[PDB]
């Protein structure tokens, strides 16, 4: 049987709850078979990470970077910024290039690559048989200059479309004729040849997508930064490391959920004939010491129940004394 | 009859040990299988492999020493080797998450 | 294998470290609140502190670790399964039922008729939440708020007759339930000031008649709440609080105790020790023979922890059955170790060199960070060899760890548990008399304010009556030490 | 073998006697005339153990295994607690998913679409790694200073076990043959019993 | 079934829940009754039942 | 892979579409005339753990 509460008080430290525990004729009642059911919101914070390394790129070596631009100053006579001066690895591979990016494939009528989500980072060659030396066609993505260099470990964007493309969209487009700005995704394509391409040899060889994303780092931070400013050469080779775990949660048995051994916070059990209270409690004494080391004495305690939060703490013998046993490792291992 | 006898030799003994004899020996489940723990992946020390020399690929040397002529600059010395393999900065190393 | 060595090495013992032993990486600015989560994700520690080769072959603790609380670890395993019970995201609706824990009415009978129930329930974060770093959950955003509080109880259906019988049978004087608290303890806080190793304390004339002995054991000021205030401002620490949990891990810092009644008597005297005066809890740098285990304890304190917990100790020693070593039992945790280290006065060809003067695999780690390899395929100079042809001279070390219990020195003449009342409980100079009782500590000083825990066991007895229809009498009796 | 694996799959089960009187009736639950092994979507307050089952199924069980529930709920003895019983395997879970409706900026990427670990990792299959280091668009963090709103989901799961419901007034096992095993209504009357 | 696959949760896979955890072989009971016999193909057996 | 995610790469010059009478490709001149970038798949070794 439930009791719904006859008075409830709500404190800046405190919550009042006050029943009428009306115990019906020819019946008992055991104390111990009585409970208070709880129902509410917790937000633990972003201290919170219940886990250890990280759940983006968690295979990419902690200084790798993604395919990302920077911008070169180096004003001297003039203001010449030479900029667009790019590092990465383009992909996906395609039947030709002209001025509309990677063709993907033929329909005669030859299909170029959807600017929004093509090319995908996730594919690439097949085999390691390549054997490609003859002038082919790559493409590829790649971070506008406007996004925050980052290591690739950790890095996450939130996808922007229903294919996975994360380009935010660019709201600068202004209609000369006194209308309204159009969204539309800042991808942007650039073009690049070898390193002879003199005066007429001058067809592409990568194509790649550039654009913008909601970068975030959310489980990892930066270990290793040479230059507080951003977007330059020696970012490239800053090393990420993941944020240390913390697990958060209630504690064992609900202690501290309830006040106990406080003269102020005293709870109250009365028969309604009288008003004097059968608790009293002092500040002298351990009510949760005394039932965690009853219930150790009544049972055992490494087995757990989620109904009282039963589960002890413990930590691993083989951490607080340190058996160091050496290493085996007789055979050589390789790659 | 089969899980009369199953819960009945369950109740009088316990169901862990094995015995070869009624091919005694009670199925079960990898507990970690069942019910996921992702508890993440420790691995914040990187890792690394390193070509079978210790160092990479170095470079020809030879070795100088200083002139004891007039003019203090560099000559060739003659008791050191015309190409002595030795690399600058570090050696080659690739990444692994083990 | 050495890969696999050094992650487990760094990622469980590095990263605990006290802040002492660790820096701030250069072009990065971390909060000046030492207890904010951010700054203890900031501080970058060097792996070669706790290397591969730390007391190679060797069972023993790191002394660092040594006074650092364990419990705050992600290894917990009821910790990290009451965290995955809430689920894995940061915002979580709870729905949870918890117990009453009052010794008096956590296990009443209670009877027909119409009663008030009433209690408090904590809002602060600090209280009701554990995290395995201890970071002030206040200033990092924590929040929970209550929306129904129900209570529940079921009933027996008993026939209505024999119900009936048990009320007429349960109202008399003669039928009235009595209840105890199972610590049975008059809990006692005292301050250590920082780098303190001598603490005493006096406890002025009273009766002593129902005295089952003491039990004390080290705490700190920063896991230790202020005990009766409805908040407590200066609490900044969320990781796990000894004082309510049983989690005690500062038992081995203890040096020697003495007890002293009226100021001029011992006890317990008699000579019925080797050092008669005082309990030598543990004795370094002597040893003209009187320690145990292969470790620093004395032959007194192992043969009266003994005593204390499990009767053992007049006729020989041996394990004790495991129903009897439970886990915040004596020796279930006790652990003796040593080690070897080397010599640096005898040896003559010692060096100390320091931390950053130090190479051991050179070429293929970082240096002083978790970082790239760099350097050159080098011989060592890190550590002394302590063994093989070339072994260095050296010194031994021993101590030993006792965690999550409490010492104990019971109020008998044979420091036995015949009986809950002890002998000396009822005896005649302390069945009248009054005394006073003066205490002193000696402990391992450390930079950080403790708390001795004292426990004065006593009874603590309850005896509730419901004479008539809806009414509760409880008359409530604490010997010694009386309210 | 008694390796069963599906007793979470029930809903309610509903008993009838005579097609008229219900079976245990005489509001002796909070749903008087069925048994709700798991409440789901709802919770309005009638869950426990921090999964979806219901109070009155647990202390059915309870009741009907380890004699507990009427005096306090406990962890029984191991001598009781057998491979195949109740709280030997038993066990709770819950979990926090992305909130699809109140998530302003959800998308939902099918599985082809989305590359984690991208560059280092095979495309779709167990075979050579092919692609790009680029940041990933998959999972959605669930925590951090820019968690997701979310849901929380609550199961449970029941292995090498059998449901259980005692013919007794008040579901214990006191003896093999059970109270109303002997009572005059089943005694000596025929009866039809319908269940659901 | 990635690495990330809900991260941080104690949380059986749905599809999972309504497959046989029997039909494994992390079964020790099973493997050890395999292994009783043999590792070949070709056994001649000797039980008692 | 190797540390920098990617292995050696290439040299690369930008180049713009022309915006004269013949649609063509000449240089680019906000474009870094050394731009290393990979095409294809990284460098990779493999291992049994």
């Amino acid at each position: 049987l439930r009791f719904v509460p006859v008075d409830r008080e709500d404190n800046t430290y405190s919550y009042k709850v006050r029943y009428t525990l009306a115990v019906g004729d020819n019946r008992v009642l055991d104390m111990a078979s009585t409970f208070f059911d709880i129902r509410g919101v917790l937000d633990r914070g972003p201290s919170f990470k219940p886990y250890s390394g990280t759940a983006y790129n968690s295979l990419a070596p902690k200084g790798a970077p993604n395919t990302s631009q920077w911008i070169v100053t180096t004003n001297g006579d003039n203001a010449v910024t030479t900029t667009t001066n790019t590092f990465g690895i383009a992909s996906m591979k395609g039947d030709n290039i002209t001025k509309e990016g990677l063709q993907i494939g033929k329909d005669e009528k030859p299909i170029y690559a959807d600017k929004t989500y093509q090319p995908e980072p996730q594919v690439g060659e097949e085999s390691w048989t390549d054997t490609d030396g003859t002038n082919e066609k790559f493409g590829g993505r790649a971070l506008k200059p406007a996004t925050n260099m980052k290591p690739c470990y950790g890095s996450f964007a939130r996808p922007t479309n229903i294919k996975g493309g994360q380009a935010k969209n660019r709201k600068v487009k202004p209609t000369t004729e006194g209308g309204v700005e159009t969204e539309e995704p800042d991808i942007d394509m650039e073009f690049f040849d070898g390193r002879d391409a003199v005066a007429g040899a001058l067809a592409p060889e990568i194509v790649l997508y550039t654009e913008n994303v909601n970068l975030e780092t959310p489980d990892s931070h930066v270990v290793y930064k040479p230059e507080t400013s951003n977007n330059s050469h020696a970012n490239l080779g800053q090393q990420a490391m993941p944020n240390r775990p913390n697990y958060i949660g209630f504690r064992d048995n609900f202690v501290g959920l309830m006040y106990y051994n406080s003269t102020g916070n005293m709870g109250v059990l009365a028969g309604q004939a009288s008003q004097l209270n059968a608790v009293v409690d002092l500040q002298d004494r351990n009510t949760e010491l005394s039932y965690q080391l009853l219930l150790d004495s009544l049972g055992d305690r490494t087995r757990y129940f989620s109904m009282w939060n039963q589960a002890v703490d413990s930590y691993d013998p083989d951490v607080r004394i340190i058996e160091n046993h050496g290493i085996e490792d007789e055979l050589p291992n390789y790659c | 009859t089969e899980l009369s006898y199953q819960l009945l030799l369950d109740s009088l003994g316990d169901r862990t040990r094995y015995f070869s004899m009624w091919n005694q020996a009670v199925d079960s489940y990898d507990p970690d299988v069942r019910i996921i723990e992702n508890h993440g992946i420790e691995d914040e020390l990187p890792n690394y492999c390193f070509p079978l020399n210790g160092i990479g690929p170095g470079h020809t040397y030879q070795g100088i020493k200083v002139k004891t002529d007039d003019t203090n600059g560099w000559e060739k010395d003659a008791n050191v080797a015309p190409a002595n393999e030795i690399t600058i900065g570090n050696n080659l190393a690739m990444e692994i998450n083990i | 294998q050495a890969n696999l060595w050094r992650s487990f090495l760094y990622s469980n013992v590095a990263l605990y470290l006290p802040d002492v032993y660790k820096y701030t990486p250069p072009n990065i600015t971390l909060p000046t609140n030492t207890n904010t989560y951010e700054y203890m994700n900031g501080r970058v520690v060097s792996p070669s502190l706790v290397d591969s080769y730390i007391n190679i072959g060797a069972r023993w603790s790191l002394d660092p670790m040594d006074n650092v609380n364990p419990f705050n670890h992600h290894r917990n395993a009821g910790l990290r399964y009451r965290s995955m019970l809430l689920g894995n995201g940061r915002y979580v609706p709870f729905h949870i039922q918890v117990p009453q824990k009052f010794f008096a009415v956590k296990n009443l009978l209670l009877l027909p008729g119409s009663y008030t129930y009433e209690w408090n329930f904590r809002k602060d974060v600090n209280m009701v939440l554990q995290s395995s770093l201890g970071n002030d959950l206040r200033t990092d955003g924590a929040t929970i708020s209550f929306t129904s509080i129900n209570l529940y109880a079921t009933f027996f259906p008993m026939a209505h007759n024999t119900a009936s019988t048990l009320e007429a049978m349960l109202r008399n004087d003669t039928n009235d339930q009595s209840f105890n608290d199972y610590l049975s303890a008059a809990n006692m806080l005292y301050p250590i000031p920082a780098n303190a190793t001598n603490i005493p304390i006096s406890i002025p004339s009273r009766n002593w008649a129902a005295f089952r002995g003491w039990s004390f054991t080290r705490l700190k000021t920063k896991e230790t709440p202020s005990l009766g205030s409805g908040f407590d401002p200066y609490f900044v620490y969320s990781g796990s609080i000894p004082y309510l949990d049983g989690t005690f891990y500062l038992n081995h810092t203890f040096k020697k105790v003495s007890i002293m009644f009226d100021s001029s008597v011992s006890w317990p005297g008699n000579d019925r020790l080797l050092s008669p005066n005082e309990f030598e809890i543990k004795r370094t740098v002597d040893g003209e023979g009187y320690n145990v285990a292969q470790c620093n304890m004395t032959k007194d304190w192992f043969l009266v922890q003994m005593l204390a917990n499990y009767n053992i100790g007049y006729q020989g020693f041996y394990i004790p059955e495991g129903y009897k070593d439970r886990m915040y039992s004596f020796f279930r945790n006790f652990q003796p170790m040593s080690r070897q280290v080397v010599d640096e006065v005898n040896y003559t060809d010692y060096k100390a060199v320091t931390l950053p003067y130090q190479h051991n695999n050179s070429g293929f780690v970082g240096y002083l960070a978790p970082t790239m390899r760099q350097g050159e395929p080098y011989p060592a100079n890190y550590p002394y060899p302590l063994i093989g042809t070339t072994a260095v001279k050296s010194v031994t070390q021993k101590k030993f760890l006792c965690d999550r219990t409490m010492w104990r020195i019971p109020f008998s003449s044979n420091f036995m548990s015949m009986g809950a009342l002890t002998d000396l409980g009822q005896n005649m100079l302390y069945a009248n008399s009054a005394h006073a009782l003066d205490m002193t500590f000696e402990v391992d000083p450390m930079d950080e304010p403790t708390l001795l825990y004292l426990l004065f066991e006593v009874f603590d007895v309850v005896r509730v009556h419901q004479p008539h229809r809806g009414v509760i009498e409880a008359v409530y009796l604490r010997t010694p030490f009386s309210a």
